[PDB]
Parts: C-alpha cells; structure tokens; sequence
C-alpha cells in the first residue's frame, strides 16, 4: 500500500546526496549522472548511512566507453548501471570540490536561463579515463571503487516504479524533451508545444499531486538555477515524452 | 538495421543478455521472446552480448539475431566487441555477416576502436577481413592517427605497414 505521495529526501533524511543537484556542465552526459546520482543515494540507503559517498559522474563517463554510448555525446544507463556492477565506480564530488578520488572535470555553466556562470556552449570533449585519484585523496583508485551487486530495468509501469523507489531509493530515467521542458520554473510539466530536442536521463526520487496533475519528483543536473532549485516534477502515471518507459536500477553491494 | 521493438518480455531479454545470465536468456528464445527486443536507444540483445557473454552470442545468432543492429549512436555488436577487447566474439560476429566497416554516426569504424583501445588480434582480423584504414572519423582521425594519438605502436606499425602495400 502506498501513501499518495513520497519524497526520498523526506524519507532518508540521514542521506545527503538525495538533497544535492549537480551540473553536467557543457558536455552531453545526462545519462552519467542520473546514474552516479542515484547509485550514492542508494549506497547510503542501503547501509543504513554507514558508507555516504558522491559517486563520481567522471569515472563513469570517461571509463565506460562504447558499452555506454559517446561519452559527452549521449548515453545509456542500463550499461552505466551494469558497468557499476561490473568495473565499479570510484568517489568524486562537484567540480573543484577535492571531494573523492576523481570529482568532475567540467566547469558548471548556465543551462537555458541567465546567471553569473559562463553560458553552456556546444557538447564538448570526452575527458580521458584516468584511472588515478587525485593527489591529496588517498585510498587508491582500485580501493575506492564502490561495486553495484547487481542493476536492472524497470517495468513501464507507474505502480512498479514507484514500488521500486519507496522500497529501493531513487531511480535513473529518460523522458523526450520539447522545447517548451527548457523553460521549465515551477508546477507540473505537461508537454504543450515546441520542438523535440532528444531523450534526456534523470533521477526520479519521489512523487505527488500537485494543482489536480500526478506527478514525478524528478532532479535534473543542470544546476540548482535552472527550474526549482535544480528540481522539477512531470505527468506522472500516463508514460508522458516516455518517463515511465526506460527506469533503471539496481542494489549496492554491502560489503 | 535500427530496431525499436520494446515490450515487458523484451525489458527481461536484454537484462538476461547484459547480466551474462546464459540460461534464463535460452528459457526466453525457447519461448517466443523477440530475438532482436529494443528500446529508444536501439540497443539489442546481441550488443549486450557482445560485452564478453559468447555463449550468449552463440544462442541469440541460433535464433537470427540482427548481427548489423546499429543502435542510436550508430555502433553495432561489431564495434562493441572489438572496444572491450573480445576477439572470440569479435570473429564469430564477423563468420555471421558483420559489417567490419560500419562506420558510427561520429564516423567510428570497428578498427578505429581497436586502434584506439590497444586490441591487437582484434585490429589484425578486421584489418585482414577488409577494414578501410584510410577511414576518417568525426575528427578527421584514421586508425592509424588514433593508434598513434593512445601509445599503441604495435597497432600503429601494422598499420603503417597496411598503407605502405
């Protein structure tokens, strides 16, 4: 039986991660940090908090290779969850932070509003797989790296997802964006009009009514200026731009 | 070539692929499921094979799989056997009709990518199965280039050798 509504962040207080909204910066990486943001959600998750770590989103996007499509040019999740369980993922925090072993290469810019950070420019280079830790860091990288026990897909069902998130923590999607999606500040998005600009991943973590409309609680990572402190919520229920039908998972390895 | 066949049953096809779990992808060809299932990145079972599960490539060819499957980035079983390095899997897919020069949308060859990973064997067969070595990518780099450009002279010499005939 599920409540009406359900926020992770509410639920597993005690896990940072599930607050925090992260940039891609200008590079098409989308499908990496849907990934590494829900993975450390869930490594918290699943120890009970006991391992809080930022999964870096540059291991994953510089290591995979072709199994995960083109780097900054799009991706797949279901090889970047299955590359976790696989190879593992190492620590790595925002741009600059000197959190864990690898954090992410790539400034933080302006994704489609106006602000103080550089403009997001065309999708640039895939940094090099450097399979080292920063300096300062110490584990290793081989000793950092945190393993997936396993990753699978969801069903494209609203029941299932949300069954999978209340019991399992948030999960990796892609939805369709139209141009009007861009714009996006607050309220329930609903497709109206404007062109398509591709399938796009992110990390769905709760959902609600909100003004009448079902909906998904969903956290994009183009910054916390962009829609709602980084956050924005869609139809949730009717498989809109297609956010029910490409869930991705999977379990920790509580070792 | 660029399938979007997606389904429930399909969903379970390509997990049984990607997590190598041989039996329970027998137990869904045996019993119908769609031998070429995919989604909205066009991705098929036999790219999921293709990441180091033989057997696996073995049963979904048995059941006509595409072997030229191209996905939304234009990569093919072919290009993703020769990245991480499986020469096996590489030579069946070739002894079953794929392309050794399917070229991606960024214009990535099969033996770019060997050039560019250090597969050796991998880049000798597709050369000696007739990759072009004179192939540009999105960046204007041929094999050769990007031997050269990731430090492997071994592939970068043969090659070398390929243009001097």
């Amino acid at each position: 039986k599920l409540p009406a509504s359900f926020d992770a962040r509410e639920q597993w207080p005690q896990c940072p991660t599930i607050k925090e909204i992260r940039d891609q910066g200008s590079c098409g990486s989308c499908w990496a940090f849907g990934a590494v943001e829900a993975i450390s959600d869930r490594i918290c998750i699943h120890t009970n908090a006991h391992v809080s770590v930022e999964v870096s989103a540059e291991d994953l996007l510089t290591c995979c290779g072709s199994m995960c499509g083109d780097g900054c040019n799009g991706g797949y999740p279901a090889e970047a969850w299955n590359f976790w369980t696989r190879k593992g993922l190492v620590s790595g925090g925002l741009y600059e932070s000197h959190v864990g072993c690898r954090p992410y290469s790539i400034p933080p810019c302006e994704h489609h509003v106006n602000g103080s950070r550089p403009p997001c420019t065309g999708e640039g280079d895939t940094p090099k797989c450097s399979k080292i830790c920063e300096p300062g860091y110490s584990p290793t990288y081989k000793q950092d790296k945190h393993y997936g026990y396993n990753s699978y897909s969801v069903s494209n069902s609203e029941k299932d997802i949300m069954a999978e998130i209340y019991k399992n923590g948030p999960v990796e999607g892609a939805f369709s964006v139209y141009s009007d999606f861009l714009l996006y500040k607050s309220g329930v998005y609903q497709h109206v009009t404007g062109e398509m600009m591709g399938g796009h991943a992110i990390r769905i973590l709760g959902w609600g009514v909100e003004n009448g409309t079902p909906y998904w609680l969903v956290a994009n990572s183009w910054n916390t200026d962009w829609g709602d402190n980084g956050f924005f919520k869609i139809l949730r229920g009717q498989d809109h731009c297609g956010i029910e039908s490409e869930v991705v998972a999977g379990i920790p390895r509580t070792d | 070539h660029h399938h979007h066949h997606g389904s429930d049953l399909g969903k379970k096809l390509l997990d049984a692929a990607s997590a190598g779990q041989d039996d329970e992808v027998r137990i869904l060809m045996a019993n119908g499921a769609d031998v070429n299932a995919s989604n909205s990145y066009g991705r098929t079972p036999l790219h999921a094979a293709a990441n180091g599960h033989l057997e696996i490539v073995d049963v979904l060819l048995a059941y006509g799989a595409d072997v030229n499957a191209s996905d939304q980035w234009g990569y093919t079983p072919l290009h993703l056997a020769a990245a991480e390095g499986h020469l096996e899997i590489v030579v069946v897919l070739l002894a079953n009709g794929a392309d050794v020069n399917a070229s991606s949308k960024r214009g990535n060859t099969p033996l770019h990518v060997a050039a560019q990973s250090g597969h050796l064997e991998i880049a000798d067969v597709l050369l000696a199965h007739g990759a072009d070595i004179n192939a540009n990518d999105y960046n204007g780099k041929t094999p050769f280039d990007l031997a050269i450009d990731n430090g492997n002279a071994d592939i970068a010499e043969v090659l070398q050798k390929a243009a001097k005939l």
